[PDB]
This record gives structure tokens, sequence and C-alpha cells, in this order.
């Protein structure tokens, strides 16, 4: 199953990553460069903003994916989760 | 010579609201 697992490792990668970011010793190491203000520090705001949508909506997608005779009305269920999604 | 699984389903749809 290459696209659930493919999806379920980005929004948990993503979300490690995220913390990795958001901790405390990073933000005082982005403070502590803010002791100089050049030209860097804008950039990583826009990578930060790269990061907390696609870190989100891999969460909302992962929250929406959670003898074949006899296995056809399973069939119905993934009819109707293309209806649902 | 299958009312209750659509029922259901949409039941689990709602919980993942």
């Amino acid at each position: 199953l290459t696209e659930l697992n493919f999806w379920s490792e980005r929004a948990a990668n993503l979300n490690s990553i995220h913390e990795q970011l958001t901790s405390e010793k990073t933000q005082k190491v982005v403070k502590v460069l803010e002791l100089a203000k050049s030209t860097y520090y804008p950039a990583f705001q826009r990578l930060f903003r790269e990061v907390e949508a696609a870190q989100q909506e891999a969460n909302d997608n992962v929250k929406f994916l959670k003898l074949v005779d006899l296995f056809k009305p399973i069939m119905h269920t993934l009819m109707l989760i293309w209806k649902h999604s | 010579k299958t009312e209750e699984q659509l029922k259901a389903l949409e039941d689990e749809f709602f919980k993942t609201t």
C-alpha cells in the first residue's frame, strides 16, 4: 500500500521535524541569531510556512484514510469511501 | 445438461469528522 503508508509516513515525519523546529533550544538559537537580523531569518520564516500547512493537511488525510466473490460488498465500502471522502 | 452497512459506514465517517 504505497499511497497509504506514504502519507502516514509524511504526516509522522513532518510533525516530528515540526517540533524539532519549534522546540526550546532552536527557539533560543533563532533569537540569538536574531541578535544579527541580516538576511537568513526571513528564509527560515518562509520555510516554516512550508512546514505547517503540509503538516496539518497530511494529518487530515491520515484521519480520513482510517474468495473475492465473498468480498464484493467491500467494494461498496470503497465507493462509499469515495462518496464520503 | 445492505442498509445497515451503509448506515454504519456513514457512522464511521462521521466518527472521523
